[PDB]
RNA sequence: AAGCCAGAGGAAACUCUGGUGGAGGUCCGUAGCGGUCCUGACGUGCAAAUCGGUCGUCCGACCUGGGUAUAGGGGCGAAAG
RNA sequence: AGAUCUUGGUGGUAGUAGCAAAUAUUCAAACGAGAACUUUGAAGGCCGAAGUGGAGAAGGGUUCCAUGUGAACAGCAGUUGAACAUGGGUCAGUCGGUCCUGAGAGAUGGGCGAGCGCCGUUCCGAAGGGACGGGCGAUGGCCUCCGUUGCCCUCGGCCGAUCGAAAGGGAGUCGGGUUCAGAUCCCCGAAUCCGGAGUGGCGGAGAUGGGCGCCGCGAGGCGUCCAGUGCGGUAACGCGACCGAUCCCGGAGAAGCCGGCGGGAGCCCCGGGGAGAGUUCUCUUUUCUUUGUGAAGGGCAGGGCGCCCUGGAAUGGGUUCGCCCCGAGAGAGGGGCCCGUGCCUUGGAAAGCGUCGCGGUUCCGGCGGCGUCCGGUGAGCUCUCGCUGGCCCUUGAAAAUCCGGGGGAGAGGGUGUAAAUCUCGCGCCGGGCCGUACCCAUAUCCGCAGCAGGUCUCCAAGGUGAACAGCCUCUGGCAUGUUGGAACAAUGUAGGUAAGGGAAGUCGGCAAGCCGGAUCCGUAACUUCGGGAUAAGGAUUGGCUCUAAGGGCUGGGUCGGUCGCGGCCGGCGCCUAGCAGCCGACUUAGAACUGGUGCGGACCAGGGGAAUCCGACUGUUUAAUUAAAACAAAGCAUCGCGAAGGCCCG
């Protein structure tokens, strides 16, 4: 909602900062074995645990 | 704000301390003398020209004398 | 709200300090604001007056008895109702009244009671007439009234 | 406008931002951001300029 | 002109309710709002407020009394006995 | 025509969510937030209903920054007590002392005899 | 519906007539709440109970948000397990 | 090789079912490799203010905004996207939380318990840690004297921690401008609340007079003495302040539902004056749009008063739609107070808006001209304020917080340009923390989804009409609901019509059909006398031209006997069966004429009657096969119980 508490708007800030795409670098380090980052999160396929 | 009726209380009100400026507004049918206090805006309306001229000339120095045309 | 009899909010001085002390007196019929009701021993036989049982005649009836010589009123306090002083003796310091049960109990002649029936006339008289009119009755006192057999 | 600690408030940023640029300011406007950052609106005083401060803080 | 025959003040009630029931609560709701001559100012504007709460609108003065009615004859006989025994009581 | 928001997040008719219409210079209507409608004292008699004359009624924390004069009136009891009741308790105390007094003399001269 | 006004008839008791008044778990009927029938539609559906028309009630035992209390042989039930 | 075996993969079905709930799309152009679906324009429609509009709460959490991409997703496509990628975006003393308490939750004391713990919330507590008041002192120090501090005396029951509402209580912010996305928060301008000022910031109030001796022509000066914690009004009460503690009293906060009136505003409507548009085949001085003044002060209307004074009323009178009111003081006259959201004024025109131009700062709060006017309506709709009633075996919160009064403990100065004190005016300083973007739903929430479901509210135009009904339209919005094209087989779903007959169909009039609005008549049995009842039954209804009836405002003088073609008194006269003029809503009734007898022309919109059974009625019930005759109900009857008690939990 627009009213929230500052610990609800702390979570949801953490939980916009990770999620982004992988660094296009990680690809290239040594013994990578990461395609892409597996815990991509969508407001409209699945929503938070709050 | 506040109406100044008289302009003894204008002409004292001007030399306040707090007056940040005077502003003098000529409408077609009166001029009105704006006096920018610390709590409100003192206006007072004079209906002749003459006499706004006078009260021109008789403001005290030091203040800002701001012209609304 | 929940009771049929009328509340009485009287107020006295405070014997001991500077201050106002407010009752809540159950209503005696026949009182009206602005009278004076005088409680204690030497109280004289009024309707609204609070005097012990011992100090009364043999046929005065009451408002607000007290079962025990010391606690506040505990009988007799539903509108309509009362309690009638039977018998006395001085000796043994006992009092017969009869409940509006209409048994007959000795209590302490101590005990202290509102002279007069209580206000609330014939309330049972009325036809509640209505499911409705029953259930703003209940509301007001439990959850009780709609009763499933 | 200053990315400043979610612990400070505005007085604590007033007297921050006083000592380590050596001016005046009037008001402080205050907002935490959807990404958790704190924003602060530091307003200069009127004789002060943002632009050339802005220049030797040297964000132009 | 005469609207109803016999029913009254509980020709609001409809056909419901059965007549005895009816005409056992007419006499009631016309001692309930009826208005009583008061006691205390001679104004007859005393009317009942709440159940057994009387009160008069001229002198403001409230009457703890019957339910439906100013005064109960329960409690008139009470007072006169009351009276009584007072004046027995004393010399 | 034109149609009226609320400028506040209480979406709600409430007690304390009331407003009036207002034309601003910019020629449009909107809603200005009212404040409750205050009461005049009531006397401390308590039997006379009608609320006290003289003083201003307004919501109890605007009394705070009112005035000693808008709160009161220049009588015993003023702002307080209604006039009509403060003669009557006037005239009831000295009528009263004159009692004492009368009964106190009429107690003096009856214990003249043994 | 009570209450009230006027006119008329009566010895009275009172009655008749025309207004006024606006009561009621009152009626018709929206929104709301519900869910009678078509045993309609659908029945790998729009839907793990919905849709169309037709319906019941719609000032009250009314509808409803939020906050609270009652927890499993327990709760709660105008009562159908 | 089996176990309707476990996990994974793959077939036929099968390019099949299917992409059919809510009327609808078409033309041109642009970008683009590519257009039924994107964008612009034109047209045709729809939502039709109880919206497919504009904004919120809960919930979501970045979906908001801009740019870029065309892998996957958006069940066709896409140049588009709530998709992907990259950046950006939420600014507060006065909007909320925060404070208060509600239903309730919950520590401590105590009790219990093997024990984690749980019972209890005033009950088995030494439960007040505060105080302007006085003294004893430390002089800490601008040691004048006021501020510190410790102890003692006196006073001190919130008698109970604490939590509990973003819809309850709760001081005080409004107008304009501004962005790609933020504003009652930013900028501009106007205010306002709370707190603080120790060295006291300035004024004003307190508060500055009388008596006597003298001087002095008087006026006025000197000495001395005595006052002075304000003043006015018969009153209601008023004036700018107006000393005062512990304590006490009271008020506000602080109260249901419904009815009927009246005041004010906003919207709607009508008549003009402008400005800009639309039509102009003919007519139309025409049709449409638009035509401001916030908060806070001051003044004045208007509304209300169960406020005051005079006076004393029956031949009772006043008065409302209704009521109601009066020797406990009517009518009448004169006042007082409250509200004042209305009008005027400061704000204020400098702004805003509409138009017509002129310069450019690639993208100007640019500059200029003119205007922003006059009226009338009303059972109109919506808010709001008020008055007065009705209903209740229903009486419709509490507390923070603020204020008034009673009382007078004390404090203040010796007549001074005076003191204590001040709720008066002005001035000075501060208001910290958190939320603030967007959706709020036939696509941002829940239902596995862009799911015909579910989800709490605010605003609400014109016509018809009883109407927030239904139907059409304006502002605003959209593209037909997850695809299109071509044909018009059967079968279906939804909607109609059908000659003659009229339930012969069927378990059964199921379904459909008939009736239906309004006006005028006219209404039975039976009845608990209230009803039945829109009983039943019949007639009328359009258009046009009239005619009657139903109202509101003003003014009615007999005149120079004279001078403030005008005014004070007066010889100077009979509307007294009331006239003259002006203005104004709708509504009803009647008449003529008239159309191919059609007229509640669409929409809206009871089929009726005679019975039997059951349940009195209204209500409730098996969410998802049973709405009933079942349950409930009022009414009736019985039982237990006087508190060491009845019933029940534990
Ligand atoms: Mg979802
Ligand atoms: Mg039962
Ligand atoms: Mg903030
Ligand atoms: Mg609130
Ligand atoms: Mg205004
Ligand atoms: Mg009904
Ligand atoms: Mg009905
Ligand atoms: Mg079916
Ligand atoms: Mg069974
Ligand atoms: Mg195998
Ligand atoms: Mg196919
Ligand atoms: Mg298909
Ligand atoms: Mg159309
Ligand atoms: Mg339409
Ligand atoms: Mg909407
Ligand atoms: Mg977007
Ligand atoms: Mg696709
Ligand atoms: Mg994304
Ligand atoms: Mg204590
Ligand atoms: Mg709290
Ligand atoms: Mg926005
Ligand atoms: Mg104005
Ligand atoms: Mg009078
Ligand atoms: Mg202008
Ligand atoms: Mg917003
Ligand atoms: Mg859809
Ligand atoms: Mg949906
Ligand atoms: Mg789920
Ligand atoms: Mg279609
Ligand atoms: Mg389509
Ligand atoms: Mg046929
Ligand atoms: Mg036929
Ligand atoms: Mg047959
Ligand atoms: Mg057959
Ligand atoms: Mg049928
Ligand atoms: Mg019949
Ligand atoms: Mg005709
Ligand atoms: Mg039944
Ligand atoms: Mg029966
Ligand atoms: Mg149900
Ligand atoms: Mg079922
Ligand atoms: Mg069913
Ligand atoms: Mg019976
Ligand atoms: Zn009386
Ligand atoms: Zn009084």
């Amino acid at each position: 909602s627009s009213h929230k508490t500052f610990r609800i708007k702390r979570f949801l800030a953490k939980k916009q900062k990770q999620n982004r795409p992988i660094p296009q670098w990680i690809r290239m380090k040594t013994g990578n074995k990461i395609r892409y980052n597996s815990k991509r999160r969508h407001w409209r396929r699945t929503k938070l645990g709050l | 704000p506040r109406k100044i009726e008289e302009i003894k209380d204008f002409l004292l009100t001007a030399r306040r301390k707090d007056a940040k400026s005077v502003k003098i507004k000529k409408n077609k049918d009166n001029v009105k003398f704006k006096v920018r206090c610390s709590r409100y805006l003192y206006t007072l309306v004079i209906t002749d020209k003459e006499k706004a001229e006078k009260l021109k000339q008789s403001l005290p120095p030091g203040l800002a004398v701001k012209e609304l045309k | 709200p929940g009771r049929g009899a009328p509340l009485a909010k009287v107020v006295f001085r405070d014997p001991y300090r500077f201050k106002k002390r407010t009752e809540l007196f159950i209503a005696a019929e026949g009182i009206h604001t602005g009278q004076f009701v005088y409680c204690g021993k030497k109280a004289q036989l009024n309707i609204g007056n609070v005097l012990p049982v011992g100090t009364m005649p043999e046929g005065t009836i009451v408002c607000c008895l007290e079962e025990k010589p010391g606690d506040r009123g505990k009988l007799a306090r539903a509108s309509g109702n009362y309690a009638t002083v039977i018998s006395h003796n001085p000796e043994t310091k006992k009092t017969r009244v009869k409940l509006p049960s209409g048994s007959k109990k000795v209590i302490s002649s101590a005990n202290r009671a509102v002279v007069g029936v209580v206000a609330g006339g014939g309330r049972i008289d009325k036809p509640i007439l209505k499911a409705g009119r029953a259930y703003h009755k209940y509301k007001a006192k439990r959850n009780c009234w709609p009763r499933v057999r | 406008v200053f990315i400043v600690d979610v612990k400070a408030n505005k007085h604590q940023i007033k007297q921050a931002v006083k000592k380590l640029y050596d001016i005046d300011v009037a008001k402080v406007n205050t907002l935490i951001r959807p990404d958790g950052e704190k924003k602060a609106y530091v307003r200069l005083a009127p004789d002060y300029d943002a632009l050339d401060v802005a220049n030797k803080i040297g964000i132009i | 002109a005469k609207r109803t025959k016999k029913v009254g003040i509980v020709g609001k009630y409809g056909t419901r309710y059965g007549a005895s029931l009816r005409k056992m609560v007419k006499k009631i709701e016309i001692s309930q709002h009826a208005k009583y001559t008061c006691s205390f100012c001679g104004k007859t504007k005393m009317k009942r407020r709440a159940v057994g709460i009387w009160h008069c609108g001229s002198c403001m003065k409230t009457v703890a009394g019957g339910a439906w009615t100013y005064n109960t004859t329960s409690a008139v006989t009470v007072k006169s006995a009351i009276r009584r025994l007072k004046e027995l009581k004393d010399q | 025509v034109q149609r009226l928001t609320y400028r506040r997040r209480l979406s709600y008719n409430t007690a304390s969510n009331k407003t009036r219409l207002s034309r601003t210079p910019g020629n449009r209507i909107v809603y200005l937030y009212t404040k409750k409608v205050g009461k005049a004292p009531k006397s401390a008699c308590g039997v006379c209903p009608g609320r006290l004359r003289g003083v201003r009624a307004v919501r109890p924390k605007v009394l705070m920054r009112l005035s000693k004069t808008k709160k009161h009136v220049s009588r015993a009891y003023g702002g307080s007590m209604c006039a009509k009741c403060v003669r009557d308790r006037i005239k009831r105390a000295f009528l009263i002392e004159e009692q004492k007094i009368v009964v106190k003399v009429l107690k003096a001269q009856a214990q003249s005899q043994k």
